[PDB]
């Protein structure tokens, strides 16, 4: 009943340190790994430390020197920090092929240790992002390896979705591409946030204007730990992550999942207001908390799948249900009814001392797969071929070994993506 | 992980004299040699810069080269002279007064065999070099001349670092050597093409802004290669320390060039605002953003609204919020958008690292690579062509055998980064 | 069994505050929302803190400012409190068009929110000015799509009635002609006073002449509490809203029944003086207490509902019955037989602490249509008239694209409800 | 919800100075910069003339602009002065010299691009604007000529904010240029298509208030220009404080504008009197609307009981009942009906604050529109028309290109506005 988490790049490591605290949290973790008490996760020493089960991999000594230097460098075993002296630049080519394939056999070998100590593996998941060059790059990479040894494990992905107006990384597009193109084929199904939307989130419920990573990645966390640490607790109706797997992903390709998640209340907020189930799956349904810009009412729904901590009880999920099948103008696909994964932990929301979010006394995670994200890819299309069409910073791809066909190529699979998407929505 | 830094000509030299002692601040290194800091910090990554020798002495890692003594006896003589060891004064006897012949075609070109045997003693120091840096400046006779040489064979004995260089850009009205467009030109003729990228950094510019927004009366050029070494610094550091975008080098010179040969850049930095106005300024990331994107804070003589923008970098140093960076960065990006080139979709690009410059709160630093650059080429060109029709001084150049069609196609390729700028401005 | 108030401008807003003030007078709420003991108005929370089921618009910052700064602030829902930054300047043009209907989805989706909290949802009522940019202009707007949403719930105004001597809005015929035209046609009725009979009442009954509007809107509120907190206390004869709207509404046309109210007394003159039930009625047909400058004798009556508070007999109350219908002029409309709503509750008249009315042990409220409100309609025809025949001031509208056609048409609408009091009045 | 003030020309420069002091007192901020008061109020609405810069400072929003050093000079040696941030100071150097060509057409012209650019970084600053105002003189070079130039272009870039501004018109007996008048007139012409609204000042009614009603036989500049940033704070105030009515500066401009040309305001100020009779006054709701009525209590040269009136509007500060205000302006009305324009029913209008002005219990502003504000534009006319025939001082004007057809358009304009006073006097 084990799983291993990996987490690639900045994004993935400094998403990750948020997620290891939580789970701290939720046990009552030391910095040194003393529990006094989660054994899915952890692995646990004759000292009664536990060691969190992931591997924390930077091509870049620095955010792993971070960890290294920070509280919880205690609870880290030194081999799960591994890191390289040079960066893949923003840059597939080198993440990928140049830099990162010289390191990765060292990571695998730490990855299949820790398979070795798993008893059993039910699966992991991945933290990156998609537009860096460990992010994406290095990322592809690691699931050629652990699709070959891993393939009947679970292989869930959780990226950062490229902001559309953001980015920091020029070639941001042509990253994002090459990956769709590895990652496509290779993982089982990839979730995505968009940090704008965050922002959004974060100045209208949270009511904060002043957003850093540090706070976006808490928020992240939650999502998280509601699909991690919950559904390892026990509930009503306890969920798996091969169960989410097998609830989630409709078809070969992959699919894209979104989040959303309704309560994320600032402390004020929470005065004066008092949420159900229902009323808190109502704000699931409302395009203001979709942690992704993307329209919710422009695509049609194929799959949807509710998460639910705390004070819930399923004679009101159902009437949730109800309405919000029929009252609710999501549009949904032929092909499927309505079958949505409720999971019902009894397990209580958490909440990090010091943070933003109010104190909930239960919680809704929602994940959906709506047509609208070809729009997401329509987004990167012309990026890419602005740049593609103009050549600006190819070399510095070619120069690693890259072909322009292979970039074409990964387009026209992204294209077929759309087009995969564009005959989802055609009811039949 | 490492850099290597070298200095050359008496502009370079006293470039890096600040440059030097900026680093060591931003480090607690004392004016002798050793570290009496106070933050975890300041010795963590102090490897990219400084090697430490016995006793807990920090060498810094770069050559001080020039052809006359005098030069180096000088920067020698001051504080931070004598943090450098005497084996990184590389240095000559008989000047090269200027001429890029002697520096690097001929007398230049004898000395640079022992500087290029240090740095590859001090590139076996090094754990593992992230690139080289070089000071100069463009119309001088070992700034140019020499340097150049050298760096056509650093690149070649080490391909895989980065290699850029910052330099002086003759001014339009202040020139010293007659033919300094000369050498300038035939810089170009040989860097261009033979570095990663470089710097434009114009000291009429600089004197505008000391005097513009920082209202001062008196500067040196001390108090203007400081500013220069505030942007030099302000690039470096990141790398160097704990952020949250994206701190390294090399990734910065991948979103910032385009095309192979269109790597020239415009520096700026913020705040950079009298202390008067100070007890009426606001420290806000909008308020950076406006120092920033302001013409009149470029260090380069150049008008980034007169040609278009390809690649715009922001850097910024201490705690900002990463939505307001966000923000404001759009919001230039929108209100801006007649100035930015259309076929890069959010074309500026964000850095951010949470250590600030010692007494400031925040800080940032602008790097762009606009069309506007071409300006600067167009008129040295000019100036060129004319010199070249009468060869003014190119008896000293001709005589130290520098031939007239080497010149030529020198002024071939100033006019075809200028085309290229044209083909990419659109 | 609920109900939402809705507070537009300042008038509005100011009322409610009034209005909300009272209504914690009446069960003892604490500013905190902390209530010891109706929950028709207000939604509970587990803290048992009540919120008070309204909304609070208005367009510049200060009004809602100085309620989110006062004891109130702490009962309200920060949401309830919706404000925009700038402001209609007395104009429909942009209170309607231009600046309002920008916020107003906002506000729909509060209101939204609120109409899903609502289980049994009766009805709401609209509190605004006849004459005001937000109070007019926003307000009638807000009806375009209430009316829509909530087409079968009660859609009561309240508004109050420009005063015939003292405007301080120079276009308020102007506007309240284009509120006519809209709101007529999809309101269900609209209530409305006159701040100037308002003062003779002050002065004449409480013997103030010194009135505030934070006098005038405590009188107010007296008027709404006897419709709106002892309608959902108990009594003998407990009469509902909906049941007000199914009682007081004649014609599809609209109507608009004027407020009077007696008791009015200072507490000298409550000393040294009984009143009975009939007393106070007999008070009620009295132009001296008509909250409206409009006398009731020139025009004939069509509706009349009487309302009652605290120690009243429905024994001597069929007595007064008896002698207003035969003693004394009130002349009425053919159409109608005297039947006359008798609403009568055990609860309670209350009084406001420091305030200005004397404590009465009983208590009636009077709505009455009568013809003598075309009067009121002609009033605003030759205002109107002069300032369209000049032209004066229609640049302030035209500029915001208002259609000079539009506001004849308007004046005609006018004059075509003047036409139909005329037919009433035509007895038959 | 914010406001920016620019001030032009000897006049206007003296006049902010002692407009800024007003609404620092206000607001309880120290003539050197910072917020040293004692009320809630005084911070939470200073947004709409402060900025408040980092170590709480607040910056005046406003530009000061001359063609003269020394003025400004002045102006920021005194207490106030130190409160304002250089970049708020925008002069050039060789005067106007009061003369329109010169700081309209000609050379003001060139300094207005800096200014204007300053208030660009200014709307930017703003959340969001609800107007701008300007001081000035109608006959003045800087303050006419230049400003009037700012005006339209400022208006050009923001449509959708409030115009409004006040100037001093040229009194009868006391003109300082020979061609007041004229620049007057070509101030009318530029401006009141300009603008949104204008007050108008007379020195010379101001001078017999101040000794008239307070008996003052010292006044300088500065204690009348008290009492005209007395009316200019009262507006603003209002809109700025809590209050009863309807507090906001554009609903004033649409109450007091019935038509697109006439817009020219006549404040007075109330209560106004000496201290000998302040312990023989009573306050009263009455004894605030008997000093509005009387036209000897009106800052600018008119009688509006010549002419008509077209609207009224009465600002009040303090607490006052609803019901007295009401019924002592119905009786103003009543009384005075005679007066008012028959086509506007209750063309008195109220708005109410709660907040007095400082030291105060109560205090009203009293604006009008009348028509006997043609009277001025009539003593003008008559006074230009002479000068033109004889062109007195028009080569100066002339001979920095002003064309004599462009002031006969002028002339024409300023008869308009007459006989549209005249079309809706009736
Ligand atoms: N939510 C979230 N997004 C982040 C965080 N850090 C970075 N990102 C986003 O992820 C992308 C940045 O990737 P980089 O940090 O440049 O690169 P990397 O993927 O770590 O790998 P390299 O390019 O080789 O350094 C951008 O789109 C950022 O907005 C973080 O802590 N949280
Ligand atoms: N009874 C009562 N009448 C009020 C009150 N406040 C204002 N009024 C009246 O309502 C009208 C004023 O409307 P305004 O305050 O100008 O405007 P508004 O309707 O709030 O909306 P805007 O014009 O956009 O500011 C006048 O006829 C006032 O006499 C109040 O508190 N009580
Ligand atoms: N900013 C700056 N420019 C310098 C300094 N010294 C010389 N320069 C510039 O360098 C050019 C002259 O070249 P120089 O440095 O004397 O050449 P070299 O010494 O023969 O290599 C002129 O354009 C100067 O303005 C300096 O310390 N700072
Ligand atoms: N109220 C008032 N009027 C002033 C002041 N200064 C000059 N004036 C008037 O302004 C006119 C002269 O214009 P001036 O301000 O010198 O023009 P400028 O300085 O060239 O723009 C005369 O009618 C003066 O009475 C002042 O401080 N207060
Ligand atoms: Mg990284
Ligand atoms: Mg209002």
């Amino acid at each position: 009943r084990e799983c291993i988490s990996i987490h690639v790049g900045q994004a993935g490591v400094q998403i990750g340190n948020a997620c290891w605290e939580l789970y701290c949290l939720e046990h009552g973790i030391q910095p040194d790994g003393q529990m006094p008490s989660f054994n899915t996760f952890f692995s646990e020493t004759g000292a009664g430390k536990h060691v969190p089960r992931a591997v924390f991999v930077d091509l870049e000594p620095t955010v792993i020197d971070e960890v290294r230097t920070g509280t919880y460098r205690q609870l880290f075993h030194p081999e799960q920090l591994i890191t390289g002296k040079e960066d893949a630049a923003n840059n597939y080519a080198r993440g990928h092929y140049t830099i990162g394939k010289e390191i990765i056999d060292l990571v695998l070998d730490r990855i299949r240790k820790l398979a070795d100590q798993c008893t059993g593996l039910q699966g992991f998941s991945v933290f990156h992002s998609f537009g860096g060059g460990t992010g994406s790059g290095f990322t592809s990479l690691l699931m050629e390896r652990l699709s070959v040894d891993y393939g009947k494990k679970s292989k869930l992905e959780f990226s950062i979705y490229p902001a559309p107006q953001v980015s920091t990384a020029v070639v941001e597009p042509y990253n994002s591409i090459l990956t769709t193109h590895t990652t496509l084929e290779h993982s089982d199904c990839a979730f995505m946030v968009d940090n704008e939307a965050i922002y959004d989130i974060c100045r209208r419920n949270l009511d904060i204007e002043r957003p850093t990573y540090t706070n976006l990645n808490r928020l992240i966390g939650q999502i998280v730990s509601s699909i991690t640490a919950s559904l390892r607790f026990d509930g009503a109706l306890n969920v798996d992550l091969t169960e989410f797997q097998t609830n989630l992903v409709p078809y070969p390709r992959g699919h894209f999942p979104l989040a959303t998640y309704a309560p994320v209340i600032s402390a004020e907020k929470a005065y004066h207001e008092q949420l159900s189930v229902a009323e808190i799956t109502n704000a699931c349904f409302e395009p203001a908390n979709q942690m992704v810009k993307c329209d919710p009412r422009h695509g049609k729904y194929m799959a949807c799948c509710l998460l639910y901590r705390g004070d819930v009880v399923p004679k009101d999920v159902n009437a949730a249900i109800a309405t919000i099948k029929t009252k609710r103008t999501i549009q949904f696909v032929d092909w499927c009814p309505t079958g949505f994964k409720v999971g019902i932990n009894y397990e209580p929301p958490t909440v990090v001392p010091g943070g933003d979010l109010a104190k909930v006394q239960r919680a809704v995670c929602m994940l959906s797969n709506t047509t609208a994200i070809a729009e997401a890819w329509a987004r990167l299309d012309h990026k890419f071929d602005l740049m593609y069409a103009k050549r600006a910073f190819v070399h510095w791809y070619v120069g690693e070994g890259m072909e322009e066909g292979e970039f074409s190529e990964a387009r026209e699979d992204m294209a077929a993506l759309e087009k995969d998407y564009e005959e989802v929505g055609v009811d039949s | 992980r490492e850099i290597v830094h070298i200095q050359a000509g008496q502009c370079g030299n006293q470039i890096g004299a600040k440059f030097w002692e900026v680093i060591s601040d931003e480090h607690g290194i004392d004016p002798t040699g050793s570290y009496h800091g106070d933050s975890d910090l300041q010795l963590e990554r102090i490897n990219v810069y400084y090697n430490e020798a016995a006793g807990n002495k920090y060498v810094p890692r770069a050559i001080l080269v020039d052809l006359e003594p005098g030069t180096m006896d000088s920067v020698r003589s001051g504080p931070f002279g004598q943090i450098f060891r005497p084996d990184n004064f590389v240095f000559g006897q008989s000047g090269a007064g200027n001429n890029w012949a002697k520096g690097h075609y001929t007398e230049g070109a004898e000395l640079v065999d022992s500087v290029l045997d240090v740095v590859r003693k001090e590139s076996e120091s090094c754990d593992c070099l992230q690139g080289f840096q070089l000071t100069h400046s463009l119309g001088g006779g070992t700034g140019s001349g020499m340097g150049t040489l050298l760096i056509s064979k650093i690149r070649e004995e080490y391909p895989d670092r980065i290699m850029n260089t910052f330099s002086v850009v003759p001014s339009p009205k202040v020139s010293d050597t007659v033919v300094e467009p000369y050498n300038a030109t035939l810089s170009v003729h040989q860097l261009v093409e033979n570095t990663d990228e470089t710097y434009c950094i114009d000291n009429e510019a600089l004197y505008d802004i000391c005097f513009r927004t920082l209202k001062l009366t008196t500067p040196t050029y001390g108090d203007l290669n400081h500013l220069v070494s505030a942007t030099m610094s302000g690039v470096t550091t990141c790398l160097r320390f704990p952020g949250q975008l994206n701190a390294d080098l090399r990734k910065l010179a991948v979103n910032m060039v385009p095309f192979p040969r269109l790597h020239f850049f415009m520096p700026g930095f913020a705040p950079l605002t009298s202390r008067g106005s100070q007890q009426y300024r606001a420290l806000t990331v909008p308020e950076l953003t406006q120092q920033m994107f302001d013409a009149k804070n470029m260090m380069a003589a150049c008008d980034p609204r007169h040609g278009r923008y390809l690649t715009v970098a922001a850097v910024f140093r201490g705690r900002m919020s990463m939505k307001e960076v966000d923000e404001q960065m759009l919001n230039v990006q929108n209100k801006n958008s007649s100035y930015f080139v259309e076929w890069i979709p959010n074309n500026v690009k964000t850095a951010v690292c949470d250590i600030p410059p010692r007494g400031l709160k925040m800080s940032a630093t602008f790097i762009g690579n606009s069309t506007a650059i071409q300006e600067l080429f167009k008129r040295i060109s000019e100036q060129f062509t004319a010199m070249f029709r009468r060869k003014a001084f190119l008896h000293w150049y001709t005589g130290e055998g520098m031939d007239e069609m080497e010149f030529t196609e020198a002024e071939s390729n100033m006019n075809d980064l200028v085309s290229e700028y044209q083909q990419y401005q659109d």
